[PDB]
């Protein structure tokens, strides 16, 4: 396979450091620059810098040069980005991407970045890893033919949370909302499903919440 | 230049074919020294600044 | 540093229609301008490089052009899989810079939301907080207004909203609005209501519940 | 490039201010070696190729 | 005040060598390139090459590089051009000209050649220096008549002609010389005068050929 | 090597008129194009440098324009001292190259030449050669044709001609033609004639003499 494989998600406190790896396979490592680009949640792309797999010399965005180091290990075709003096604004998915091929004959005509890693989420916050509290969402008391049910997945950290209904058997009409970052620094999301109103009291509806960062699994009967 | 031009280099080339050499110091858009030779046929080639033969090619031109 | 400006920010079109996306650079980047597609939860994907050059395995319907500091990505006839975010990126100079993106959305007919209100659970109330949820299900267009009312008093600054991505089957959106109150503040009031304004509705729709009935 | 650019030269300049140096060998339009330094402020200056300090400035950039 | 003063006219046989000098005065010698440009009789300008007054290194037109040398003498602010294996086609006026000022700060915006020497005529021929024979031009036998003098078979150029020691200028036409098949030059000088003046007033053409130290007064 | 082409080869104008001279380069010489004036028996004189820049002591009526491949020298209002030859010269690259020149001459009315024939002298004949001279005096334009005839036989290859510079006072030209024969050849013939063709003449004019009747 022709690929860039990155290290897993990271959670850090402000002031700490993070080191992310990007292992290249299936192509001539020395033929392509490797770039680091980040994307904050819901925002655009920002270039961190890059590194030459040959010389091992890195080029940094001046915004990060004083607290970023990029290195490469020829033996394992791996490139690293170490970002220090972390702040909450560094919360983002960090990608590595290749640009090339280039040789010893310089040109002013460049290729785009054609192969990207899967991304590594780095969350920077004063908050500590916490599993969610799961509350049912059910009507107060129903003349309509369709009813809505759900679960409120509150006060967890960091992202992500996954939600299924009846262990994945119920998929139609499900809406699992993107999380919101509360003023508290903890995340919250709701997952809802619309069902026939006649099915309430006969059919069972259970939401399955998985928060891998805190090794938490919750089933809530609604 | 606005970025590094030399991902790879040559350990040297035929000194008799060299028309000119640009030696670029590290700057805000390239963190390493780059050496680009222009040959008499108009072809351009990246050279390793750390290579002893590259430094000796420059010396022979400088003293010609 | 280069600034890349993309236009329009959102493009709402039907499948089969032509999409024209613009990218403008603050200063010359020669022809070193590339286009990328990005779908939720995925890395960007290269579509066109060096203004107009084809990328291996990319469908023929994507093409690029440019003149000066002005660049264009054209999708000749939109396919359902083309509704996504598109970015231009320059690498004529370092730092590389990307545009802010253009979101290509599916245009469909207006669809009013079905609205539902949820009281806080007994379990959450025992813990000292009360979250009240209002759901707006399967509506189009994205614009919707949700107003919270507690005993007819309009609420402000104590709610947050979240919206889903456009649905794969019917091209609609859904939205949740959550009102957060302390158990003490929640217990001081009776009528909890959410009022919804949307183009699909003739007039605003209100869903409510009374504390003495839950 | 198309003719000699250096009627006069400098013995040497501040090496810390140099962004790049072009070393041009004798060619069809110039019979002598020319050395042109581009400073970080964008100013250009002709340097004496035979000067020992000029050869030492190039060496310090090549090893940076 | 600024000047470029060249050496005197030269006469050479084919296969010989010539060395022309160009002395600079009144300006900073090291601030300007010195070019050599030639002009064959009745033709345009052709660049020979140039020299740096600083390094003393010369640049040559590829047409002449195998048989041309340019040098400079710092002590006398003089530049030289030596052209060897001379052929008749090298017969021309050779000029030196300056281009500048230029310093150690290079530019791609150049000055033109603003100061030129007076030129040096170099004649390349198998002929030897010879003074002219001066013959009268007079009618065989109507208010205006023409008279003149045929200045024949001299070498090299130039010849100057006046009429009545410069007192007669009106209606005089002194023609450019023609190079004959013999390798010798010839020119004519004519004057139109009232026909009534013939037999009363004297008409004499004064011919000077400095290369052969010859002076002729020819009454017509 | 660059080739510089000037146009027109001759410009015929009156004092007070505007003169426009062209110089075209085979390839770009950037703006390193200079203009020179040359008068008979003098070195060229620099007028304008770097396409349009002023030169010390040159009158304001000379200006230059152009860029890269096409250049123009303008003389806003011709003075009598401006009638001369003009060359463009490039120094963007070595070798320097000059154009072929444009001669700016005074335009005046057509003037037919006055023609005169001169037999060889007794002095020259004693020496073995006979030179016969035909003079064409004060004509305009410069173009004229002289045909030598010896006992009605047309002569060719045994004559040489020369033309004066345009006269400063009447704007005319004069031309001399010399026929050279051996004394033996000259003594074998009777009628020596020179036939002149010029725009000023309705038909050719012949001046002749009979050998020995002088
Ligand atoms: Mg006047």
């Amino acid at each position: 396979q022709v690929q860039l494989v990155q290290s897993g998600a990271e959670v850090k406190k402000p002031g700490a450091s993070v080191k992310v790896s990007c292992k290249a396979s299936g192509y001539e490592f020395t033929s392509y620059w490797i770039h680091w680009v980040r994307q904050a949640p819901g925002q655009g792309l920002e270039w961190m810098g890059n590194i030459s797999p040959n010389s091992g010399s890195a080029n940094y965005n001046e915004k990060f040069k004083s607290r970023v180091t990029m290195t490469r290990d020829t033996s394992t075709s791996t490139v690293y980005m170490e970002l220090s003096s972390l702040r909450s604004e560094d919360t983002a998915v960090y990608y590595c991407a290749r640009e090339g091929p280039y040789s010893y004959y310089p040109s002013r005509e460049y290729y785009g970045s054609d192969l990207w890693g899967q991304g590594t989420l780095v969350t920077v916050s004063s908050a500590s890893t916490k599993g969610p509290s799961v509350f049912p969402l059910a009507p107060c008391s129903t003349s309509e033919s369709t009813a809505a049910l759900g679960c409120l997945v509150k006060d967890y950290f960091p992202e992500p949370v996954t939600v299924s209904w009846n262990s994945g058997a119920l998929t139609s009409g499900v809406h699992t909302f993107p999380a919101v970052l509360q003023s508290s620094g903890l995340y919250s999301l709701s997952s809802v499903v619309t069902v026939p109103s006649s099915s309430l009291g006969t059919k069972t509806y259970t939401c399955n919440v998985d928060h891998k960062p805190s090794n938490t699994k919750v089933d809530k009967r609604v | 230049e606005l970025r590094c031009q030399c991902l790879q280099t040559l350990q040297g080339i035929h000194p008799k074919n060299i028309q000119s050499v640009i030696v670029k110091a590290p700057g805000p858009h390239c963190a390493e020294t780059e050496v680009i030779a222009t040959l008499k046929n108009g072809q351009k080639a990246c050279l390793n600044p750390a290579s002893p033969m590259v430094q000796k090619i420059i010396e022979k031109i400088l003293n010609k | 540093e280069i600034v890349l400006t993309q236009s329009p920010a959102t493009l709402s079109l039907s499948p089969g229609e032509r999409a024209t996306l613009s990218c403008r650079a603050s200063q010359s980047i020669s022809n070193n301008l590339h286009w990328y597609q990005q779908k939720p939860g995925q890395a960007p994907r290269l579509l066109i490089y060096y203004t107009s050059r084809s990328v291996s395995g990319i469908p023929a319907r994507f093409s690029g052009s440019g003149s000066g500091t002005d660049f264009t990505l054209t999708i000749s006839s939109l396919e359902p899989e083309d509704f996504a975010v598109y970015y231009c990126g320059q690498n004529n100079e370092w730092p590389e810079v990307f545009g802010g993106g253009t979101k290509v959305e599916i245009k469909r007919t207006v669809a009013a939301p079905s609205v539902f209100i949820f009281p806080p659970s007994d379990e959450q109330l025992k813990s000292g907080t009360a979250s009240v949820v209002c759901l707006l299900n399967n509506f189009y267009p994205r614009e919707a207004k949700v107003q919270w009312k507690v005993d007819n008093a309009l609420q402000s600054g104590n709610s947050q909203e979240s919206v889903t991505e456009q649905d794969s089957k019917d091209s609609t959106y859904s939205l949740s609005s959550t009102l957060t109150l302390s158990k003490a503040d929640y217990e001081k009031h009776k009528v909890y209501a959410c009022e919804v304004t949307h183009q699909g509705l003739s007039s605003p729709v209100t869903k409510s519940f009374n504390r003495g009935e839950c």
